[PDB]
């Protein structure tokens, strides 16, 4: 799936 | 992009009932698919993710299943806070698209609308404007067909319908059909009449009255 | 709880921008992307793109790229969604909502806001023009059009809010002019007409206006020459 990037 | 189809857009059931809607993808979308649930003036609820994993707290009534292409949610026994609309999601690729929504509505008898015709007030027409009104009145089903006949001729592009939700008690909709014309124009002619075919309806009915012999 | 709160609703003109807010209560803000979703009036759902709260980083559809901003005040647990170069089709209630974002991927939108209306046009305010639709020729309908107003919304009641039954107000429609209208109806008992008075009660915040009209009984008592 789609991804962002890492979060906190 | 990717589309999502739902199948089918509009259904009508009673509690108790088991409600099956589908989801197609239009491209391969593996597991990476969610249902929501929407009412009225209120956001969406997830309702399911990884196309058939229960969102905590969704009442088990509900189930989904599928992977790749064809996705199905399914509500075992329709209970009265799920007349809603749903909608399938996909999150494989951007971007982010969800089906077009499937209202489910709850299921009565027929009821044929009572019609009535309401003639432009005096307080409009010295302000240089007519509204007429045409109120179909706790019908079932929703499908009606509204025709505006003036001096015998019919109508188009000078009406707009609106329709309410189904009633709380008795489950039908009601329904206005208002013609909007200048003062002048409406003092062009004589006879204002609406029309009404709906299936609890032998024959259309129709309303009508003269202009001024009110 | 974890919640999500909006601001409230904007009338914009065209050409203008807007800049919605999506406050997180309840759970680390910068621990899920949120996404920002908008439906327009009897629409579907419409994904505009979604932001990293840790990193601001954003993704935005393709559609809005250029004039579409989302940006983040981790200090204020704040989400926000600036739309410039507005367009009647931009006429939406505007949503974030928090993504469960396992494994660093999107899996589904498991908190919404409450949602911002957001109304696009080159109208200007306007409170309506109340009509009577008067009861005439063993129950009577009657009501009140509630006509060439702008923006959303109007509320209406009958009596006071007394009298609730039997009552349809109608979604408000958009007329030409760019102005709104709708009509409220009610069917009361026929006898009860030269004894009991109706007064429909319209209020409209944006421009101030609070009208009383009392709805009479007009006598439309002619038939028709027919031949069954």
């Amino acid at each position: 799936a789609v991804g962002i990037g890492a979060v906190f | 992009d990717i589309q999502l189809t739902q199948s089918p857009s509009f259904l009508s059931a009673s509690v108790g009932d088991r409600v099956t809607i589908t989801c197609r993808a239009s491209q391969g979308i593996s597991n990476e698919l969610a249902w929501y649930q929407q009412k009225p003036g209120k956001a969406p609820n997830l309702l399911i993710y990884y196309a058939s994993t229960l969102q905590s707290g969704v009442p088990s009534r509900f189930s989904a299943s599928g992977s790749g292409t064809h996705f199905t949610l399914t509500i075992s026994s329709l209970q009265p806070e799920d007349f809603a609309t749903y909608f399938c999601q996909h999150m494989s690729s951007y971007p982010l698209t969800f089906g077009g929504g499937t209202k489910v509505e709850i299921k009565r008898t027929v009821a044929a609308p009572s019609v009535f015709i309401f003639p432009p007030s005096d307080e409009q027409l010295k302000s240089g404007t007519a509204s007429v009104v045409c109120l179909l009145n706790n019908f079932y089903p929703r499908e009606a067909k509204v025709q505006w006949k003036v001096d015998n001729a019919l109508q188009s592009g000078n009406s707009q319908e609106s329709v309410t939700e189904q009633d709380s008690k008795d489950s039908t909709y009601s329904l206005s059909s208002t013609l909007t014309l200048s003062k002048a124009d409406y003092e062009k002619h004589k006879v204002y009449a609406c029309e009404v075919t709906h299936q609890g309806l032998s024959s259309p009915v129709t309303k009508s009255f003269n202009r001024g012999e009110c | 709880q974890e919640v999500l709160v909006q601001s409230g609703a904007e009338v914009k003109k065209p050409g203008a921008s807007v800049k919605v807010s999506c406050k997180a209560f309840g759970y680390t803000f910068t621990g899920n992307p949120m996404h920002w979703v908008r439906q327009a009036p009897g629409q579907g759902l419409e994904w505009m793109g979604w932001i990293n709260p840790h990193s601001g980083d954003t993704t935005t559809a393709q559609k809005f790229q250029g004039r579409v901003y989302m940006t983040r005040d981790k200090s204020i647990n704040t989400a926000y969604l600036d739309v410039t170069r507005l367009t009647s089709d931009d006429t939406a209630i505007y949503y974030c909502a928090r993504d469960k974002y396992y494994g660093n991927e999107a899996v589904g939108m498991d908190v919404w806001g409450q949602g911002t209306t957001v109304t696009v046009s080159s109208a200007s305010t306007k409170g309506p023009s109340v009509f009577p639709l008067a009861p005439s020729s063993g129950t009577a309908a009657l009501g009140c059009l509630v006509k060439d107003y702008f923006p959303e919304p109007v509320t209406v009641s009958w009596n006071s809010g007394a009298l609730t039954s039997g009552v349809h107000t109608f979604p408000a429609v958009l007329q030409s002019s760019g102005l709104y209208s709708l009509s409220s109806v009610v069917t009361v008992p026929s006898s009860s007409l030269g004894t009991q008075t109706y007064i429909c009660n319209v209020n409209h915040k944006p421009s101030n206006t609070k009208v009383d009209k009392k709805v009479e009984p007009k006598s439309c008592d002619k038939g028709l020459e027919v031949l069954f």
